[PDB]
């Protein structure tokens, strides 16, 4: 088994360094082989959280929130707010597959309070404002994925698939 | 028109069928169903009714069986298969007369309950014998066929 | 539709279908379960993009415009397939007709016209109906009439069992003007198809169908035999003996009337049992009434030919028309034989 | 309006104590009017359990559990491990819809520990072996719903609407 | 060579004891491995012989017999009328073919005569009357096929295909 925690992609900055080591498990799956993002596990059922950037649960399956499959150890401020599940790996939610996996995984899940005293709604927004299509990448992809800055300098192909792929509904709360 | 009389015949037959419990009673009633309509239309309704009642042995037990049968469908007629078959036929006739509005169910059920009133019931029948004979023929023929078809020859 | 698939694509649909009222009504029900498509990609990968937010949306819009409005989508393939299947039927009933001493006047895709001797009518229908649905007790010319298909010796070709087919049979004197016989056959089945309802078995319960009848007429003696008693006609791969079973009944009856097993009076005494039978609804009382009517005019005492129970409670709901049709099946079983044994005087 | 709490129907009596008030406010979202249960609710991503019959959290793309809405509170002593949410009533998932909306509800849901220690194995479950199915009709819609079975003697109709509506998943261990 | 037994499959209740090599060797052709009946032979130009069932030698090309193929030898009181032919395990028109064979097969086939003293017209019939298929799955299946009833709780997946794949041409004479 290997640990695989999930992280979002917001226009704000909520993941700069939240894991000790950038490798974690002994083998990765989500990589870059010159054809956009690959083997991305995605979370359906939960929602993206902008203010106090977290993972918050709602009750509308229309919400699709694309992210990234990072791995490692949860910084030792979690597991009493986090909740983790361990599944037979045919229970993942992956899009843009590049080959299968047969390995039980320990999928760390963030958690936010559902804010049970308020009306919470979402809006369809894709990442825009190109002053923001170049600022999440310099936070996460450079550190975790060693394959970048060591196998490809053509980052223009990933400068495009942030305004179309990682689409998360806005909150406005 | 008398098409209703086949529904009537079927339900009355179901009654007097699941009432007679021993099979000898059933075969006796079969013989009654056959011969008594012949007698009704050869001799008259009143003579044949007198003949029937005389062979039905209307005691208190038999008559409560008949009344409960009018109502329940769980009753069971006992008592000397010849008599129980003649009483089954008596019930067939009275059931027609009730379910078709010739005798009133209240007057009849009263009359089977008391003895001063059996005579008045018989008198009331006598006064309507033409109407009963005219109107009951299809019903009785249906009952006769039903017995021939559903009860095994003896 | 959900079953028309196979293997794994079937599941691809076997989930995506109901997720409209069963789900969020839009193109996110399948996105969760879409992944078992992408679970086969990399062995000789050819595809350009795996971002299917369209082929889940499009395979939802497809079924939405066709279940929001519960029709089918028609294709050139649909039409050409059906017309071809009509041509195979053309061949096979062309062989059926002249299998008996028949004489085609017009064998059409979904229609027919012929003249037969009054001895070969029922047995003809009984197969031609079945053969139309695709079922063979026989090889016809050289076509194998299997269950559901018409296989030309290796070519399994689909027949049309779900398609109904009505029949209209006139027993005409040779010295009758054809003008009238043709008119009153065409209009007979013409309004007979559009007028007569019968008690049928839909989803297990009881419904009233309106077509797949088999009408007869001698000269004023009309009779109607239904042919399916089920809706759809053959919903199972072995429902292929529900079809035209009644004519099997009439054959087993007519075969024994003349062999001296059953008197001639079998068809003159039903007018004494008909009322009780149609006034009954307790099918064992009716079974015993029929058994008694069969037995009381038996030449031996030892023939035991019984009608199936399911042919007891069905009722021929014809309405408001100066034509005379008995409102219960067994009377029509009787009248059909009345016609046919009358077509020999 | 009310602080709604949820009742799904496993193949057993695993949800009976979490219905305390049973009346709460006045009206509901679920409808049961002579033709089975209309406006039935459902959560996606969870699965019932046998021992500790609460809804396990999963990122399984196939999990879903369906059930009825009933008024009250579970205990007003849990929610250290119970998930509660308020939403303005436009994030609903009414299966077999017939009615209208119920004014910006809060919702309670049964919840279990994701418990990354055992291989989760959930199968689609439906309703069978009627012996347990009667008593809950006398425990979910009889001592609780006072307009159903006080209006319509046709038990053979609704029991078909019941046997083919609550489609849920479960681990079976 | 590897001696074989070709079980003819009509609806007759007379297939009791005609395969005498129950296990015997190492591989029986007709195989049921979690996916139904495969390795299915169908020999054309033949039909059944319900009166002491056999494969009747006819000439019709639409006639055939859909039987199974295992390794056996009948009752050691034959080699008088049975069909004793060897082909190099290649010409076998096999349906649902998953694997090949030992490139040579000696097969003992029930093989009657035309016994022509009456008309003989072909009659196509199927398997029906589910008690029929249920009488043979205890008459022959448990005897030859041990892998059923213990490895497949999907007992219907093997009972289904018989009613749609196991035809036979009769005689009715
Ligand atoms: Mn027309």
């Amino acid at each position: 088994s290997t640990q695989r925690e999930y992280v979002f992609i917001p226009i704000t900055n909520s993941i700069t360094i939240d894991v000790k080591i950038t490798i974690g498990g002994s083998d990765h799956i989500t990589n870059i082989d010159e054809r956009g993002i690959h083997n991305v596990l995605v979370i359906t059922g939960y929602a993206v959280d902008e203010k106090n950037g977290r993972l918050v649960p709602t009750l509308d399956p229309c919400d699709y929130v694309k992210g990234i499959l990072v791995a490692g150890t949860p910084q030792q401020a979690q597991s009493n707010d986090f909740l983790t599940l361990k599944l037979p790996a045919n229970k993942l939610y992956l899009i843009r597959k590049k080959g299968n996996i047969s390995d039980d995984l320990k999928i760390y899940i963030p958690y936010s309070s559902p804010d049970a005293r308020n009306s919470m709604k979402t809006k369809p927004v894709s990442i825009s404002d190109d002053t923001i299509v170049n600022n999440i990448i310099k936070e996460v992809f450079d550190k975790i994925y060693n394959i970048t800055q060591k196998e490809k300098v053509k980052i223009e192909k990933v400068k495009e698939d942030i305004k179309e792929l990682f689409s998360y509904y806005a909150l406005e709360q | 028109l008398y098409e209703e009389d086949y529904k009537l015949a079927l339900e009355a037959f179901k009654k007097v069928f699941n009432a007679l419990t021993h099979y000898g009673a059933k075969q006796a009633f079969r013989s009654r169903a056959r011969d008594l309509v012949e007698e009704i239309y050869n001799s008259g309704f009143i003579p044949t009714f007198f003949y029937i009642i005389s062979k039905a042995e209307l005691n208190s037990d038999s008559l409560d069986s008949l009344i409960s049968l009018f109502s329940s469908d769980n009753a069971i007629l006992r008592g000397s298969d010849e008599n129980v078959s003649y009483s089954a036929y008596l019930f067939i006739i009275l059931y027609y007369l009730i379910k078709r509005g010739i005798i009133e169910q209240k007057f009849l059920i009263q009359a089977l309950r008391c003895e001063k009133t059996r005579l008045d019931l018989i008198d009331k029948l006598y006064n309507l014998a033409p109407i009963i004979s005219a109107k009951i023929r299809t019903y009785l023929l249906a009952i006769k066929r039903l017995s021939e078809a559903l009860i095994e020859a003896r | 539709l959900v079953n028309a698939g196979s293997g794994s694509i079937v599941d691809y649909v076997k989930t995506v279908l109901k997720c409209i009222r069963e789900n969020l009504n839009k193109c996110s029900c399948a996105e969760k379960i879409y992944s078992n498509e992408v679970a086969k990609v990399m062995f000789r990968v050819n595809v350009e993009k795996a971002n299917v937010e369209e082929e889940v949306k499009n395979s939802l819009e497809y079924f939405e415009t066709i279940l929001n409005e519960g029709r089918i989508i028609v294709t050139p393939a649909w039409h050409v397939s059906i017309s071809s299947a009509l041509n195979r039927g053309l061949l096979v009933e062309l062989e059926l007709v002249n299998k008996h001493k028949g004489f085609v006047i017009y064998a059409g895709g979904d229609d027919l016209l012929a003249m037969l001797p009054v001895d070969e009518v029922l047995d003809f229908i009984k197969e031609s109906r079945r053969a139309f649905a695709g079922f063979g007790t026989e090889k016809l010319g050289n076509m194998c009439l299997e269950n559901g298909f018409v296989r030309i010796n290796n070519a399994y070709y689909p027949s049309l069992p779900i398609v109904g087919r009505s029949y209209s049979v006139i027993i005409a004197h040779y010295a009758d003007p054809l003008f009238f016989v043709i008119n009153d056959s065409y209009n007979l089945l013409e309004e007979g198809k559009e007028i007569i309802r019968y008690r049928v078995m839909y989803n297990g319960e009881y419904k009233d169908a309106k077509k797949d009848v088999a009408i007869f007429r001698y000269q004023g003696l009309t009779s109607v035999i239904p042919l399916s008693l089920k809706r759809p006609i053959v919903s199972s791969v072995s429902d292929f003996n529900e079809i035209a079973s009644i004519i099997d009944v009439i054959l087993e009856l007519k075969k024994r009337i003349d062999e001296g097993r059953i008197s001639v009076s079998l068809l003159y005494d039903y007018e004494k049992y008909k009322h009780l039978i149609v006034a009954s609804d307790e099918k064992y009382l009716t079974e015993f009434l029929v058994k008694d009517w069969i037995k009381r005019n038996s030449l031996r005492k030892h023939v035991e030919f019984t009608i199936d129970e399911k042919l007891y409670g069905v009722r021929l709901t014809i309405e408001n028309y100066p034509i005379k049709i008995p409102n219960d099946l067994i009377s029509n079983i009787v009248y059909t034989l009345r016609i046919i044994y009358g077509g020999e005087k």
